[PDB]
RNA sequence: AGAUGGUAAGGGCCCACGGUGGAUGCCUCGGCACCCGAGCCGAUGAAGGACGUGGCUACCUGCGAUAAGCCAGGGGG
RNA sequence: GGGGGGAACCUGGGGAACUGAAACAUCUCAGUACCCAGAGGAGAGGAAAGAGAAAUCGACUCCCUGAGUAGCGGCGAGCGA
RNA sequence: CUGUUGGGAAGCAGCGCCAGAGAGGGUGAAAGCCCCGUAGGCGAAAGGUGGGGGGAUAGGUGAGGGUACCCGAGUACCCCGUGGUUCGUGGAGCCAUGGGGGAAUCUGGGCGGACCACCGCCUAAGGCUAAGUACUCCGGGUGACCGAUAGCGCACCAGUACCGUGAGGGAAAGGUGAAAAGAACCCCGGGAGGGGAGUGAAAUAGAGCCUGAAACCGUGGGCUUACAAGCAGUCACGGCCCCGAGGGGUUGUGGCGUGCCUAUUGAAGCAUGAGCCGGCGACUCACGGUCGUGGGCGAGCUUAAGCCGUUGAGGCGGAGGCGUAGGGAAACCGAGUCCGAACAGGGCGCAGCGGCCGCAAAGUCCGCGGCCGUGGACCCGAAACCGGGC
RNA sequence: GCUGGGGCUAGGAGUGAAAAGCUAACCGAGCCCGGAGAUAGCUGGUUCUCCCCGAAAUGACUUUAGGGUCAGCCUCAGGCG
RNA sequence: GGAUGACCCCAGGCGGUAGGGGAGCGUUCCCGAUGCCGAUGAAGGCCGACCCGCGAGGGCGGCUGGAGGUAAGGGAAGUGC
RNA sequence: ACCCGGUGAAAUUGAACUGGCCGUGAAGAUGCGGCCUACCCGUGGCAGGACGAAAAGACCCCGUGGAGCUUUACUGCAGCC
């Protein structure tokens, strides 16, 4: 049967025009009071996948 | 293009031939049979007759040597597996459609 | 050209792997599979594009973000397509939304946009929108922006 | 529904394969579940029997075999040459067999 | 003094011919799949059975004390 | 008139567990297996107190597609209009 | 039809003929013309069907104006408990309903995802309804389906023998020959069995029957062996025997030499498995994905279900899918966009060869191959768990 | 007390002067058929030939430790040079 | 070198488990085939010190067998113990 | 039990042309080294060895295996309030 689209990776992460996959910093959902401006600041940011974990949630993603 | 090109083929080595009517042919093989000798077909060579014609159909399906088919049924596997295309002009309008 | 001559080109047809079948074959025995563990069994391993030997896995470690929607689903709302200038380069004449999505340029459902890559040619374009540079390069070269609603 | 035969006891059959080809001769007998005839003095096999009430004496007879009903043919009794049979139908109009080289019935 | 061959109770290898056994090939009354067709039976006692039934009849088939069958129409020769 | 039978198919009334979740309870398996009742050559459904945004369509059934979309989900495994 | 070889002609040879029929099966071997068929035609007194054609019958059919009589009740509706839906308590509507409460008759009511308004849609609480759909006990047709360890459990007297109290389990077992011509009679023997005779093209086709492998048992022959130390061979030489400057068989002496498989750091290993032989026996298929590859077309590529045709003929079908633009949670903007006060900085994006012609290409479709996902997913194996019965 | 015949109670159930005894020759949950090809990160087994290359037994993390994911190390195709 | 995988010449590499890759052999079936081989003997079996091939194998001969078999080139798998 | 006539099993079995010592070897050798010893084949007997046979160790550990049992483990259900 057709293969389906994992919906927590759908939720999490963006395949860009050339195919890297994007994702946003994790760190900032808590514990904040203390990490400086710079840190807070820089965990909201997207980030890109490195390539081995990249091209596996790609296969998890049939039809973007 | 695979159609056009079977028909291509035979027609590159003279082996495809096109007729306007077929005299006497009326569904009887002798008839097939004469018309044929006359049109240069001994039975020596395998041939792959094309016509609307039923009549003519008929009179020849029952040769070993002869396969027919009407031109709605033209298809390549046919085309290949014979040494000579025999086609009424009314067929080779109807293939000259389909490879349009 | 006889049934006899008909042959595939060099690598069109290739064979299959066999394996288990003896050892000159180089894949006998194990069947290329190795030394035992899961992955040697009939049923395997876990999918490996998630699982991770039971660590919490590289994609549940990532935060989720954005509207994911709710029941009753998506809103229903107009969607727009672009098709730029250049696109509309082969055209003389007219353009309109039928017409782009019959050469296969614009998808149905979707309303028209034009848009500013290329240059602009002196054609009446009809359409439900057009970015800044597309209008002015339209109306520039003498062509005439027309706004469906 | 029934088995068929071109041929009958007792018309007259030239036997047309076998070591006996060629012969000519009445069908004794139709054997239709072995699709067999026995024709008069064709196939002819040694048989022992035992020294019985039936065969005293003993030693041996002689049987005709049968044989397939394809090797036979009938005679036409008009044009006396073998045929394949056609069937014509009468005005009664019962059928009947006919020569298929002449016309005339074979009974 | 010295030295070297013919022994085969039996065994071993090879060859020939057999026995056992039932592979292999060929074969097909049978099976399998798909497609088409067709689709209810029963108190007017079904489905499915028991026991019978032949001049001689173990079983199977058929049949039911009218018992490998009774009457009539059609087919066939 | 009913009763009983019929290989699958069908509707209705009931309705598991292994398993998957690399443990497990929600979840899955699955309204499946299976029991029961009933129908029939099919059964069910069917002529809008519908759909759902089109100023629209127009009973029901069944196939393709819409779409693994929308969503649902210890937002896990998965489930899925 | 004839000739010919042959047990047999349908083989080979000579000369013919049919064909809307050269599908296929038989006949003593290989047959268009011998048989059964095949193409093309024909056919029902009786019973069944009859969705097609015809006929009948039931049944159907008006407009203003007024009246406010009727328009499905323990129902709607609300609350509580649940189920159904993609919806698992969620913002949870809708449909259904076990408990409680409980209307109205169009100025009535239900619905458009809490709720409210507005704007629309629809008429609940009675019933029926062909067809298009599912299945295959049954009949037929057809296989890049099996061919007796296969294919149904059963080609055969099988749901049998047999096993089990029972539910229930559940086999093995096909082939003489063209034809029985199935071997009269004699001989040995109680018989079985054999030897002659006879049949047959053939009888090591003789019924314990086609072929008749291998393990296994034997008779006969060649070479060899009773002072010798062995994973059984191998290399060398010599002897003997055989077929005929060579080969084959055998093996005295000399040299060398730790079975196979599995699992292991490591096995000849005193670690697993295997008595031997034959046969059966384990990486596939569908659908999706990802790469590669052979082609087709290329800003485009491609059709699905169906419909027409065919009866091993293909065509039509553009609904839809992928691609042609990205960026952003989104509104939204767009070769840009997001963050930002920023025209800052940054993230993620945007930009063929030759001579208008050809050539290559995005991309996409089909084939092929590798690997992935979902399925039992390479085969075999639990202890267990659950349902219904005995 | 023993015993014949005729009866009743059964599967998370019976029955038990109690041994988890017995319930059709193996009962800490009977047997048959079915879910069913349950699951088995374990053991076993995996079948023609030739040619080229040719590892690992480490690190991180892991209800993980004889199982995995990534990296390391092998190999193929294309590119660079 | 010759132009192209025609073959000759010079040089170098060629131990291998897991494993990657390449090239082939053979089994069943389809097209090729209304053809071709076949009773002057099919398949299958038993021999062979012979021929070709690195090999898997393929030829050829003799005996058995008695009715089938199937090429060059391709296609598809219940394909090798 | 033994001998003669009659009938005639079994587990097990890679194959076997199956000696001793001291060593060696995956650490207890008929099978390897060196030596020693030994003509070929049985019958009745003995049990030290062939890590003899049988039984995929029951102890032990391992498996995110199973089941029976317990409770102030967790969660639920019957029952009762
Ligand atoms: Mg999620
Ligand atoms: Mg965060
Ligand atoms: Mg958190
Ligand atoms: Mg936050
Ligand atoms: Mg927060
Ligand atoms: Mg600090
Ligand atoms: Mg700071
Ligand atoms: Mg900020
Ligand atoms: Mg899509
Ligand atoms: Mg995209
Ligand atoms: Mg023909
Ligand atoms: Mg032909
Ligand atoms: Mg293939
Ligand atoms: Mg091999
Ligand atoms: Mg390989
Ligand atoms: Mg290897
Ligand atoms: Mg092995
Ligand atoms: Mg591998
Ligand atoms: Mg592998
Ligand atoms: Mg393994
Ligand atoms: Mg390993
Ligand atoms: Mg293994
Ligand atoms: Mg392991
Ligand atoms: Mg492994
Ligand atoms: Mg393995
Ligand atoms: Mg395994
Ligand atoms: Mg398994
Ligand atoms: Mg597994
Ligand atoms: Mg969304
Ligand atoms: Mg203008
Ligand atoms: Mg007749
Ligand atoms: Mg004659
Ligand atoms: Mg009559
Ligand atoms: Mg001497
Ligand atoms: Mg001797
Ligand atoms: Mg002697
Ligand atoms: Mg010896
Ligand atoms: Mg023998
Ligand atoms: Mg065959
Ligand atoms: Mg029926
Ligand atoms: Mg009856
Ligand atoms: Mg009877
Ligand atoms: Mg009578
Ligand atoms: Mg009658
Ligand atoms: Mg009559
Ligand atoms: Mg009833
Ligand atoms: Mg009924
Ligand atoms: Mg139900
Ligand atoms: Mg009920
Ligand atoms: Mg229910
Ligand atoms: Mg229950
Ligand atoms: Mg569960
Ligand atoms: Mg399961
Ligand atoms: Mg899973
Ligand atoms: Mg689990
Ligand atoms: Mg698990
Ligand atoms: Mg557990
Ligand atoms: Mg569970
Ligand atoms: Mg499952
Ligand atoms: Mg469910
Ligand atoms: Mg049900
Ligand atoms: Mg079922
Ligand atoms: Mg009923
Ligand atoms: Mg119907
Ligand atoms: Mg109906
Ligand atoms: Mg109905
Ligand atoms: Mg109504
Ligand atoms: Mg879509
Ligand atoms: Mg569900
Ligand atoms: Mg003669
Ligand atoms: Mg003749
Ligand atoms: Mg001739
Ligand atoms: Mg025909
Ligand atoms: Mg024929
Ligand atoms: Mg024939
Ligand atoms: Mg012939
Ligand atoms: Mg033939
Ligand atoms: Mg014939
Ligand atoms: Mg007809
Ligand atoms: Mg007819
Ligand atoms: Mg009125
Ligand atoms: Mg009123
Ligand atoms: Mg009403
Ligand atoms: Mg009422
Ligand atoms: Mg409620
Ligand atoms: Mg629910
Ligand atoms: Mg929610
Ligand atoms: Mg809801
Ligand atoms: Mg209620
Ligand atoms: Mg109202
Ligand atoms: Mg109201
Ligand atoms: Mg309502
Ligand atoms: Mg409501
Ligand atoms: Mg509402
Ligand atoms: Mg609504
Ligand atoms: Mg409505
Ligand atoms: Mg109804
Ligand atoms: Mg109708
Ligand atoms: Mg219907
Ligand atoms: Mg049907
Ligand atoms: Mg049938
Ligand atoms: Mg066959
Ligand atoms: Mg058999
Ligand atoms: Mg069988
Ligand atoms: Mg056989
Ligand atoms: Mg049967
Ligand atoms: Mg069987
Ligand atoms: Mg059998
Ligand atoms: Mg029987
Ligand atoms: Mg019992
Ligand atoms: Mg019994
Ligand atoms: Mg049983
Ligand atoms: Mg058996
Ligand atoms: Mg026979
Ligand atoms: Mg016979
Ligand atoms: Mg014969
Ligand atoms: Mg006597
Ligand atoms: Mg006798
Ligand atoms: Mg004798
Ligand atoms: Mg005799
Ligand atoms: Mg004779
Ligand atoms: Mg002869
Ligand atoms: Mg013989
Ligand atoms: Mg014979
Ligand atoms: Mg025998
Ligand atoms: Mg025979
Ligand atoms: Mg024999
Ligand atoms: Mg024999
Ligand atoms: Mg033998
Ligand atoms: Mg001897
Ligand atoms: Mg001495
Ligand atoms: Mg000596
Ligand atoms: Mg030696
Ligand atoms: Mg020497
Ligand atoms: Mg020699
Ligand atoms: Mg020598
Ligand atoms: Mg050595
Ligand atoms: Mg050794
Ligand atoms: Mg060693
Ligand atoms: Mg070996
Ligand atoms: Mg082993
Ligand atoms: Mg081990
Ligand atoms: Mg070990
Ligand atoms: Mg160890
Ligand atoms: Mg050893
Ligand atoms: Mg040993
Ligand atoms: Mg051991
Ligand atoms: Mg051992
Ligand atoms: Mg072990
Ligand atoms: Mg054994
Ligand atoms: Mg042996
Ligand atoms: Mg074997
Ligand atoms: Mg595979
Ligand atoms: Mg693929
Ligand atoms: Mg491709
Ligand atoms: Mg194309
Ligand atoms: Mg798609
Ligand atoms: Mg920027
Ligand atoms: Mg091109
Ligand atoms: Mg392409
Ligand atoms: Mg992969
Ligand atoms: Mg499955
Ligand atoms: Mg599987
Ligand atoms: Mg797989
Ligand atoms: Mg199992
Ligand atoms: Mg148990
Ligand atoms: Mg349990
Ligand atoms: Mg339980
Ligand atoms: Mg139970
Ligand atoms: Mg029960
Ligand atoms: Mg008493
Ligand atoms: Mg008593
Ligand atoms: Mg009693
Ligand atoms: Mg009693
Ligand atoms: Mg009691
Ligand atoms: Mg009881
Ligand atoms: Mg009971
Ligand atoms: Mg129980
Ligand atoms: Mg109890
Ligand atoms: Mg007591
Ligand atoms: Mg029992
Ligand atoms: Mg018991
Ligand atoms: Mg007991
Ligand atoms: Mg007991
Ligand atoms: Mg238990
Ligand atoms: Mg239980
Ligand atoms: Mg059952
Ligand atoms: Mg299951
Ligand atoms: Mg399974
Ligand atoms: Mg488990
Ligand atoms: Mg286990
Ligand atoms: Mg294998
Ligand atoms: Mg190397
Ligand atoms: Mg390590
Ligand atoms: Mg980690
Ligand atoms: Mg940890
Ligand atoms: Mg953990
Ligand atoms: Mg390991
Ligand atoms: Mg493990
Ligand atoms: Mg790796
Ligand atoms: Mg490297
Ligand atoms: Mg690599
Ligand atoms: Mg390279
Ligand atoms: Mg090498
Ligand atoms: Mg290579
Ligand atoms: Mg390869
Ligand atoms: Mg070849
Ligand atoms: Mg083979
Ligand atoms: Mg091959
Ligand atoms: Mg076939
Ligand atoms: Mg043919
Ligand atoms: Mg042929
Ligand atoms: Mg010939
Ligand atoms: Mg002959
Ligand atoms: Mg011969
Ligand atoms: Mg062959
Ligand atoms: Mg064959
Ligand atoms: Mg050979
Ligand atoms: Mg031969
Ligand atoms: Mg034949
Ligand atoms: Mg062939
Ligand atoms: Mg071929
Ligand atoms: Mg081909
Ligand atoms: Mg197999
Ligand atoms: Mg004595
Ligand atoms: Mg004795
Ligand atoms: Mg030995
Ligand atoms: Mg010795
Ligand atoms: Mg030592
Ligand atoms: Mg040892
Ligand atoms: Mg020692
Ligand atoms: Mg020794
Ligand atoms: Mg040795
Ligand atoms: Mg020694
Ligand atoms: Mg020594
Ligand atoms: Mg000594
Ligand atoms: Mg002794
Ligand atoms: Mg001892
Ligand atoms: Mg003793
Ligand atoms: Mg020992
Ligand atoms: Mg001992
Ligand atoms: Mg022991
Ligand atoms: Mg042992
Ligand atoms: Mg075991
Ligand atoms: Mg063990
Ligand atoms: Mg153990
Ligand atoms: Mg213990
Ligand atoms: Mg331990
Ligand atoms: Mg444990
Ligand atoms: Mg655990
Ligand atoms: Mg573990
Ligand atoms: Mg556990
Ligand atoms: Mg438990
Ligand atoms: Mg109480
Ligand atoms: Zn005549």
């Amino acid at each position: 049967p057709k293969m389906k689209t994992h919906k927590g990776a759908k939720k999490r992460v963006k395949i860009t025009a050339s195919g890297k996959v994007v994702a946003m910093k994790t760190g900032k959902r808590h514990l904040n009071w203390q990490k400086s401006g710079k840190e807070i600041r820089q965990k909201g940011r997207k980030f890109v996948l490195a390539k081995p974990e990249a091209e596996r949630i790609k296969l998890l993603l049939p039809y973007e | 293009k695979g159609l056009a090109m079977a028909v291509a083929d035979r027609a590159r080595e003279g082996k495809l031939l096109l007729v306007e009517a077929f005299a006497g042919v009326n569904g009887k093989t002798k008839e097939f049979l004469a018309w044929a000798k006359e049109a240069g077909l001994d039975g020596s060579e395998s041939v792959l007759l094309v016509t609307g014609n039923e009549l003519v159909r008929r009179a020849a399906r029952n040769l070993p040597w002869v396969v027919t088919l009407a031109p709605e049924g033209l298809n390549v596997y046919d085309i290949v597996r014979t040494e000579r295309l025999v086609m009424d002009l009314d067929a080779w309008e109807v293939f000259q459609n389909r490879i349009g | 050209m006889k049934l006899s001559d008909l042959r595939p080109n060099p690598g069109a047809n290739k064979r299959r792997k066999r394996v288990g079948r003896g050892p000159g074959s180089g894949h006998g025995k194990t069947a290329t599979r190795g030394h035992k563990g899961q992955k040697s069994r009939s049923g395997g391993l876990k999918d490996p594009r998630r699982f991770e030997g039971g660590r919490s896995t590289t994609l549940m470690r990532l935060p989720k973000r954005g509207m994911q929607g709710q029941v009753p689903g998506e809103i229903k709302r107009p969607r727009y397509q672009g098709v730029n200038l250049k696109d509309l380069a082969r055209f003389e004449g007219e353009v309109t939304p039928e017409l782009l999505v019959r050469a296969g340029l614009l998808k149905k459902g979707y309303r028209l946009k034009i848009l500013g890559e290329g240059e602009a040619k002196p054609l009446k374009v009809v359409a439900h929108a057009f970015s800044k540079s597309a209008l002015e390069k339209l109306k520039a070269a003498g062509g005439e922006p027309v706004l469906l609603e | 529904m029934r088995v068929k035969m071109h041929v009958k006891k007792g018309d007259t059959v030239l036997v047309a394969s076998g070591k006996y080809k060629g012969r000519v001769g009445k069908v004794k007998e139709v054997l239709p579940k072995k699709y067999a005839v026995i024709v008069e003095g064709v196939n002819i096999v040694k048989k022992a029997v035992r020294v019985s009430p039936k065969y005293p004496q003993g030693g041996f007879i002689e049987k005709e075999a049968p044989l397939h009903a394809s090797k036979v043919r009938p005679i036409c009794p008009a044009c006396g040459k073998p045929t394949r049979v056609r069937k014509k139908f009468l005005e009664n109009g019962k059928k009947i067999r006919v020569c298929a080289k002449c016309g005339g019935a074979l009974d």
